[PDB]
């Protein structure tokens, strides 16, 4: 288990935490990394427009801390497991982290993060490693 | 420069109404009379009425300029976080660097100062139709209190005028207000605990 999901999901978010507007979160191969990178930012750039898709699946729920786990999760959840919709999903959370902090909300980011996570160990590695995920995806992506 | 934050009542009686929604978690917006405070939601409209005692000349300006609760702070203009102005969030008609805008009514306009670099929205007053006894106007608020760099954690108060065609001041009240994602969670933070 060398967790190179957990690694590359919790990577990917804080580099998208790196983006502008950040306190707490700048002090405290397959090329899967690469390949998050590229259609991770140009997605963000889409959906950092305030008027995104974000809106309409957030759409500020009145619970953005665990409500709004189950929201991003169950997005992932109303496809399964598609190379085209764990895009999707990757950039609901990298560009809703940034919003998190450069908002102050904090708890926003820091419980959804925490869930996830634990499931990702907890079901999400185990099952990418063994039906198929970003080494899939670079199949398709940057080895097809 | 700040602004006459005095209670005008005026001739007209201008009076500050707001919808009670209550202090239910499940709500875009609700307005706490116990400290005269309004909480709202990100991007989420929230809906003023004008309580007027008398009907001033259709015509007439409404000007909302929002300054910090904080006497000492209040030289400062609300502005938007690092990461919302460059987001383009634009419509066509509502600039990006403004943080207050308005929804439903077509014909609004932003003042910006060029002194004081003061954002306002000014909407000219409309008509109050049948069954509208009370001008509900739709503000929106684009960005949270909570938001660093521009509100950086402070509580705002957004003074609501109406002066006439030329600028005369005819009413001018004024409320705080808090913006965040769960305005049922941040009342019982304020209201639930100064009781």
């Amino acid at each position: 288990m060398s967790q190179s999901n957990r690694e590359l999901v919790v990577d990917f978010l804080s580099y998208k935490l790196s983006q502008k507007g950040y306190s707490w979160s700048q002090f405290s191969m397959a090329a899967v990394k690469q390949a998050l990178r590229e259609a991770g930012d140009e997605f963000e750039l889409r959906y950092r427009r305030a008027f995104s898709d974000l809106t309409s699946q957030l759409h500020i729920t009145p619970g953005t801390a665990y409500q709004s786990f189950e929201q991003v999760v169950n997005e992932l959840f109303r496809d399964g497991v598609n190379w085209g919709r764990i895009v999707a999903f990757f950039s609901f959370g990298g560009a809703l982290c940034v919003e998190s902090v450069d908002k102050e909300m904090q708890v926003l980011v820091s419980r959804i993060a925490a869930w996830m996570a634990t499931y990702l160990n907890d079901h999400l590695e185990p099952w990418i490693q063994e039906n198929g995920g970003w080494d899939t995806f670079v199949e398709l992506y940057g080895n097809n | 420069s700040v602004p006459s934050q005095k209670t005008y009542q005026g001739s007209y009686g201008f009076r500050l109404g707001f919808l009670h929604s209550g202090t239910a978690k499940s709500v875009t917006c609700t307005y706490s009379p116990a400290l005269n405070k309004m909480f709202c939601q990100l991007a989420k409209t929230c809906p003023v009425q004008l309580w007027v005692d008398s009907t001033p000349p259709p015509g007439t300006r409404v000007r909302a300029m929002a300054i910090y609760k904080q006497s000492q702070h209040m030289t400062e203009v609300v502005r938007r976080c690092p990461h919302h102005e460059r987001c383009s969030d634009s419509d066509g008609l509502a600039p990006p660097q403004h943080l207050i805008r308005v929804e439903g009514n077509l014909r609004v306009e932003y003042l910006d100062d060029r002194n004081t670099f003061r954002h306002s929205v000014v909407v000219p007053y409309e008509p109050p139709e049948v069954g509208s006894d009370c001008t509900t106007i739709h503000y929106n608020y684009m960005c949270n209190s909570s938001c660093m760099g521009g509100m950086n954690r402070r509580p705002i108060l957004t003074i609501i005028t109406l002066e006439d065609s030329s600028g005369n001041l005819l009413g001018r009240n004024s409320f705080e207000v808090r913006v965040c994602a769960c305005p049922g969670r941040d009342r019982r933070t304020e209201e639930e605990n100064l009781r």
